[PDB]
């Protein structure tokens, strides 16, 4: 009964920890493409440092919110991404990587001084509000509603969940809770032909119908994934850990 | 930091120095938590405490009032309380804490903890030294430095969390997973410590702490706690003590207090009582807010 209470709190909070949808148009010197390169790198950084997937989902939330309010020139975009990932590791990790290793993986592009100082600025700009809801926090809850649990479905919905991180357009216009429903349903329909279950229509208030806009963007992403310029998520999701589900065939249609 | 006048150094808790200070313009009395930075940046203790307490506004949870960064200093500005539950129990060692105040204090703690849990926060260091009292008969959870935002369902988090005496058995046995029951265990321990004014399980090693628990509640078996005997740090060599009768464990305590404490110290974490359910227990039918 503290479970239903958390779902409710997260649904309130995911609206307040939301970035401004078209913030990238107001960024004079950076673009969605530059962002999607930085996010794909942070995946590679997650893997080397064996960071949690949540650490990555939080770092992106921090990056997007920071860029919603601060102009960043391209030569500084990797420093925002580095500082956010260090902040997210400090919050979510048992063993956060030390600063001098975040420096190493930038290849001395930036000093310790600069990483530490951007962490202070990032904290300032996010007003220390780092306990943000993520797609993965909704996914893990959705997974308790499987009939029955299926490790191919879990890893596929996670995989799909990560693909949304890369592409600000059109995912930034969807709430984490909604992306995580799209992801869950699409992974389920892909692996078992089953759909968004009743138990979650009650829990979430989300009809299969209401998920349709996001689920059609996420279908496309899924389809066009092997051709996308960012490929670190497909590499990561080949390891046996994730039941190599990035090797599976997207469905052609959803019968929607 | 020019608006605050230091009055005295209060002490040190889970991290940093704490000062009593006065706001020179408003007169307000605060507790300042100083954190020095040297050279990994802002400690994860501070990052978690600040971010979580900003989402934990409750009358039974101490208030974060401001965060200040000056050169190589971080000050968290907090509501002040003149007393902790430990020193209050030391003063009351000979006398006793009046039963209705034991009840008020436990009630309040469960209200504060239920709010934490429903906001996906584990405290993970509940003990009398982190629970603060004022003169109006109010008690409050403090020091969220060792707290954490948890998920549904929980991942594996840090092992050897919680001060030994207040640490739940599923931690000592090295369960991969722990959640909110850990916090209920601690308040179980603190409930009985209010009743008897001595610590229930004062171990000096992890094995001694376990053996104190087993001596009192009985060595658990695959019936009491399904899974226990194949947990990482379970040894089948452990002595089998039978369960001591609670009227001996907490002599002062009525049938309703005993029922609650029992359910707060359930071995199996899945059957151990939640804060919300504990608040609804008959022991709290007749509860008031008396004064120390
Ligand atoms: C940081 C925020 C949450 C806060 N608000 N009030 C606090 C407070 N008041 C208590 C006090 C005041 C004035 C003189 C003495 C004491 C006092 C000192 C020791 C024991 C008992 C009482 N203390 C503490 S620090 C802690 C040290 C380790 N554990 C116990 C208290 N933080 C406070």
């Amino acid at each position: 009964d503290y479970h239903e209470d958390i779902h409710t709190y997260l649904r309130e909070m995911e609206v307040k920890c939301k970035p401004k949808v078209g913030y990238m148009k107001k960024q004079p010197d950076i673009t969605n493409s530059m962002r999607a390169i930085l996010v794909d790198w942070l995946v590679e950084v997650g893997e080397e440092y064996k960071l949690q997937n949540e650490t990555l989902h939080l770092a992106v939330n921090y990056i997007d919110r920071f860029l919603s309010s601060m102009s960043v020139l391209r030569g500084k975009l990797q420093l925002v991404g580095t500082a956010a990932m260090l902040l997210a590791s400090k919050f979510e990790e048992i063993y956060p990587p030390e600063v001098a290793e975040f420096v190493y993986i930038t290849d001395d592009t930036y000093t310790k001084k600069q990483v530490l100082r951007m962490e202070h600025l990032v904290l300032k700009v996010l007003t220390f509000d780092l306990a943000a809801p993520t797609v993965n926090q909704f996914l893990t809850q959705y997974f308790l509603h499987q009939q029955p649990a299926n490790c191919k479905v879990e890893s596929l919905a996670m995989f799909l969940g990560e693909l949304s991180l890369i592409d600000a357009d059109p995912y930034l216009k969807y709430l984490p809770s909604v992306i995580a429903g799209a992801a869950f349903h699409l992974a389920l329909y892909t692996v078992t032909g089953q759909s968004w279950p009743e138990s979650l229509i009650r829990k979430t208030g989300y009809t299969l119908e209401s998920l349709k806009p996001c689920l059609m963007d996420l279908h496309q992403t899924y389809l066009k994934a092997p051709q996308h310029a960012q490929q670190s998520i497909r590499e990561k999701y080949k390891n046996s850990k994730y039941h190599g589900v990035s090797l599976l065939n997207p469905p052609e249609t959803l019968n929607l | 930091m020019e608006n605050f006048q230091k009055v005295e150094k209060i002490g040190e808790g889970t991290y940093g120095v704490v000062y009593k200070a006065r706001n020179k313009l408003t007169g307000e009395v605060v507790a300042l938590k100083k954190i020095r930075l040297d050279t990994e940046g802002v400690p994860s203790t501070a990052i978690r405490e600040i971010s979580l307490l900003k989402e934990l506004n409750h009358p039974n949870i101490v208030k974060l009032l401001d965060v200040i960064h000056t050169e190589n200093k971080l000050y968290l500005v907090f509501e002040f309380l003149h007393q902790d539950l430990k020193k209050f129990m030391d003063a009351s060692a000979l006398t006793g804490i009046p039963l209705p105040l034991i009840k008020s204090y436990l009630f309040q703690l469960l209200q504060g903890l239920a709010f934490c849990h429903s906001h996906r926060v584990l405290h993970r260091d509940l003990k009398p030294q982190n629970l603060l009292i004022n003169t109006e008969g109010a008690i409050k959870l403090a020091d969220f430095g060792l707290a954490r935002a948890f998920g549904v369902p929980v991942r594996t988090y840090t092992h050897e969390v919680v001060t030994l005496w207040y640490r739940a058995p599923e931690i000592l046995l090295g369960c991969k997973y722990y959640s909110t029951a850990v916090d209920i265990w601690s308040l179980g321990c603190i409930f009985a410590e209010m009743v008897t004014r001595r610590a229930l399980f004062p171990g000096d090693s992890e094995i001694d702490q376990l053996f104190r628990i087993f001596r009192t509640l009985g060595t658990p078996d695959e019936v009491v706690w399904p899974g226990v005997t194949s947990m990482p740090d379970y040894k089948p060599s452990f002595p089998k003590w039978a369960r001591q009768d609670f009227s001996k464990v907490v002599p002062p305590l009525d049938e309703d207090g005993r029922s609650l404490l029992s359910q707060m110290l359930h071995y199996d974490p899945n059957k151990r009582i939640s804060a919300k359910a504990a608040l609804a227990h008959p022991f709290f039918q007749d509860v008031t807010k008396p004064v120390p």
